[PDB]
């Protein structure tokens, strides 16, 4: 009754139960051993317990023994360790009586971390370790444990012959959550106390990383939002009693509650991808089209080449030319399963080692997919550089030079896009030879392009545009788009009479030639 | 590594 | 009924906690009030827990006791701190179960239609802490926590109990207990606002007005305006201090204590007592967030020339632009000029003139002996705090002193420079606006480092240049008489001068130490010898 773990079940069968089929005689002459320790870890869910019951079903095993939490702990002395030996009494009896031809024994531990990790705890751990593997050896006992914090388990329990199989279990997902939601909502649906405007699929999609107590918690909250409309407190505890004849639950009563009342415990998938594109992309010339076409050509090569699984590019241009946005646009249009952006904004005050670790982790994550794309921006800021001296960090430079020519595992593709605004420095440092190719991002050169950009922005009307064209059309200009937006915003502040003059005044100071 | 310093202790009384 | 017939919101004397009480009533008491038929139809379960927390002296105990008084039921049981621990083994659980035995018995005897029982736990963190993260001297605490968890929600179901717990450090509490079914509703009490500060002051003054013991000159609104960041306890303490000051004026102690008793029957409280107390007795426990603008502006500002007005107008224009823009959420500006020109005072004035909710100034005066990492951490903390508010303004002064610059070699700290260069281009979260004002005295050095391009605009702050401006400044300060002014003019008017205002003040103060027949001369020399400059 679980999907997405078919290969995991196949591995489980291969590891342990694949060797159980042969009669005892053939294994005896072989002397081959058998598995008796399995550990499962993964966030909370019904899958692990369902799996345990499934293993209980398939084999001709006794009624499995399951312990629910730290019930072993006791106030008296010697009782905490006393509960353990009772567990294996039947196993010892069967082993001593029927010998090899004895039934299998299955033990299920729930929240084993609670008991295994001071006189009570250490003695309990020692008793359990001795019973599982002591002077007497048992070949008909299986122990299964489930955890959500694997790092809190004792190391000794992981030594070979104590816990043999390691298993990772995924979380429950949308359709199961929908089944649980339907089961809970059935009561209100039956009595027509639920508004027809509510869509369960929408809420199931919206609620992500929530458990059952939280999933009940969201619904209960919604209910409250309804009842409070009938109450008439704040002066007394007397209520309407006439609106009590009817009561329903609207869609909003749910939505509000998931924003302002109930919060997920495991966080949420936060993304601010727009952060890198705050004003869209406006075609004011041919260079944008040329850059996009080159990006598409590079993308197709990575995806179809057999001899070159790794490809690198570099974006060049003067400051305030809009390179970080034109790289993100290409990355978005790539349409690859894995996309990530490495920026110095997230690393402030870090030392060289921290930066190296941060880059290494992102690349390690990238390697595990089939085809991936990664973009690094502000290289000069990443390896802090200052014209005086000059001074910089050599560790990060060497890490980058090593990473730029390391192929991923066999059969996988990777693309890397780097952005900078100081080409000469990189050329001097001998890094410009690592990249496979380069592209150039120019500024606005002629007045016609500036007029087209203004028209697309739509900030000035025809009357002012006429004067602007008269002044600028007969001359060359040198300005970046970001600076242009800043200047327009700055000039717009004053009264309508002075705006054109202020804008033209500023343009002359910011004017220049390459 | 400096070895952990010394510690105090707490006691519990029992009645027969 | 379950509610006392005479109960009403106004009688409990609570302050400005309207929203919190309404939320409690909604989420905790809605179910018990509706008729049994409909609630049974829904078949929903009832809340059983509440966890109040916040800074000290906000009203948690007052709120809990008022809730206890409001409800008509058995007298609430109170567990006064760690009174449940005992030396003998197994007796703590005895008390922790004796508390709930009566409720269990009543629920067994009457069933679903039984009354309600309320239990109040004070200083819960003392008893309940994480079982794993605890002292190993004794397992008594873990057994206590397990007993409480089992009793509150065990195999047997109990549904006629409400438990109230108050603390100050919610982090220490175990996670297993703060889950739905035990304590799901968790409030946070905080400092009040101006309206809350007015309501609180009203609640206490009532009787004095009733008996005509308060002078008419007292304005409660003004008092609420001044008292910023105060809490209810501090407000009551201020009232008590003013009362004591008023009362002290009818006793002649210090040899033997006596009371008038005939001139002491006409007592009244004036506004002077409140003003005196507000500066001597009560200081806010929470450090005042308002900057100490007096320290930075120690001698005011005097309009000795047009440039002052020009700079102020430019600052106002920048403030307006950052306030009324959406395409450019972040703006920056740099003030530059020769030393001893008064850049810091002008920047502080520009910051003050704006009415932004959040204003802070970062200076190296506090970072003495700090490493190159502590400075980065402090700047990061300041900017993180600034990010929260919708509108923010920040001032960074003495940049060259913040980078540890020395012209020999030269030397400086790279990490701080990189952090600043990154923070000058990081836009704040969506829908928020930030302004940054920087001050420096060496523009060429910043140009060399290639950070002058990171700012958006620059403003120049000049120093006195012409003799007329000097005469105007002297007139404004008024430190010399007409005869001396004529004598000084006869010389200065001929040529030009080059001096900063701060140095002018220092020179005047040094000159005024001589005898009257020499002071003027002492002044001129000091201007001539030091005045050699462009
Ligand atoms: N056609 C365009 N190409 C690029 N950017 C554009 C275009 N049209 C509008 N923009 C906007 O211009 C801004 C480009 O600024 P961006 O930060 O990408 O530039 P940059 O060259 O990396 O800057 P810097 O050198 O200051 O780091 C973004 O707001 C982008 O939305
Ligand atoms: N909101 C308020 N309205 C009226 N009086 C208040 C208010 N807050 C505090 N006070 C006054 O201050 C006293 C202190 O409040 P209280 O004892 O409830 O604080 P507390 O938060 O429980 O304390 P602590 O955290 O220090 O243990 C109250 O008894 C009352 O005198
Ligand atoms: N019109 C004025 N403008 C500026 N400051 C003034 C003016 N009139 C008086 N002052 C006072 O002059 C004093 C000098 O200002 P301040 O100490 O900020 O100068 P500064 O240029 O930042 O100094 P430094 O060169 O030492 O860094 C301040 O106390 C300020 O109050």
């Amino acid at each position: 009754g679980i999907g997405g773990l078919d290969k995991e079940f196949s591995d489980i069968f291969r590891r342990a139960f694949a060797s159980r089929v042969f009669p005892p005689e053939i294994v005896e002459q072989m002397g081959c051993k058998h598995v008796k320790g399995i550990l499962l870890y993964g966030p909370p869910g019904c899958g692990k317990t369902l799996l345990a019951r499934q293993i209980g079903k398939m084999l001709n095993a006794r009624e499995p023994k399951v312990v629910n939490g730290p019930e072993i702990l006791n106030k008296y002395v010697g009782e905490s360790e006393a509960n353990i030996r009772k567990l294996f009494a039947d196993a010892e009896e069967e082993q001593r009586r029927l010998g090899a031809n004895s039934g299998l024994h299955i033990i299920i531990f729930d929240e084993i971390d609670a008991i295994c990790k001071t006189g009570v705890h250490d003695t309990v751990v020692n008793q359990l370790l001795s019973k599982i593997d002591g002077v007497e050896q048992l070949n008909n006992i299986l122990v299964i444990g489930m955890t959500n914090r694997p790092d809190l388990i004792d190391e000794a329990l992981l030594r070979p012959g104590r816990l043999e199989v390691k298993m990772e279990i995924g979380l429950p997902d949308e359709k199961g959550r929908l089944q649980i939601l339907h089961i809970h909502t059935a009561r209100m649906r039956g009595h027509q106390l639920l508004s027809a405007d509510v869509d369960i699929k929408e809420l199931a999609v919206e609620t992500k990383n929530f458990s059952g107590a939280e999933l009940e918690g969201l619904v209960r909250a919604a209910q409250s939002t309804a009842m409070n409309r009938h109450i008439k407190a704040s002066t007394k505890v007397e209520v309407d009693m006439e609106k009590a004849e009817s009561l329903q639950v609207t869609r909003g009563d749910f939505l509000a509650s998931l924003e302002n009342d109930i919060k997920p415990a495991f966080g949420t998938n936060q993304e601010d991808y727009a952060s890198y594109i705050m004003n869209g992309i406006i075609k004011w010339g041919d260079p944008v089209t040329r850059v996009l076409d080159d990006g598409e050509l590079l993308v197709q090569q990575t995806k179809n080449s057999d001899r070159t699984p790794l490809v690198s590019v570099l974006l060049e241009g003067p400051p305030h030319s809009g390179k970080t946005a034109l790289a993100a646009k290409i990355a978005e249009e790539s349409n690859f399963p894995f996309i990530k952006i490495c920026s110095p904004d997230k690393m402030i005050g870090f030392s060289e080692t921290a930066k190296c670790q941060a880059m290494k982790k992102i690349f390690d994550d990238a390697y595990k997919s089939q085809l991936s794309c990664v973009v690094v921006d502000d290289i000069e800021r990443l390896l802090d550089y200052v014209p005086i001296g000059p001074r910089f960090s050599n560790l990060v430079l060497q890490a980058l030079l090593v990473l730029l020519k390391k192929a991923p595992p066999q059969g996988r593709k990777l693309l890397i896009i780097g952005t900078t605004s100081r080409k000469d420095v990189l050329q001097e440092m001998e890094m410009l030879n690592a990249f496979s190719t380069t592209i150039h991002v120019p500024n606005i050169a002629t007045g016609e392009q500036l007029l087209e950009a203004l028209e697309l922005l739509g900030n000035f009307k025809d009357k002012e545009r006429t004067t602007i064209a008269q002044q600028v059309k007969g001359k060359k200009v040198w300005i970046g788009i970001k600076k242009l937006l800043m200047l327009i915003e700055m000039s717009l502040q004053m009264d309508p009479e002075y705006r054109v003059r202020k804008f033209l005044a500023l343009l002359r100071e910011e004017g220049a030639s390459p | 590594m400096a070895e952990d310093a010394d510690m105090r202790n707490e006691l519990e009384e029992m009645q027969r």
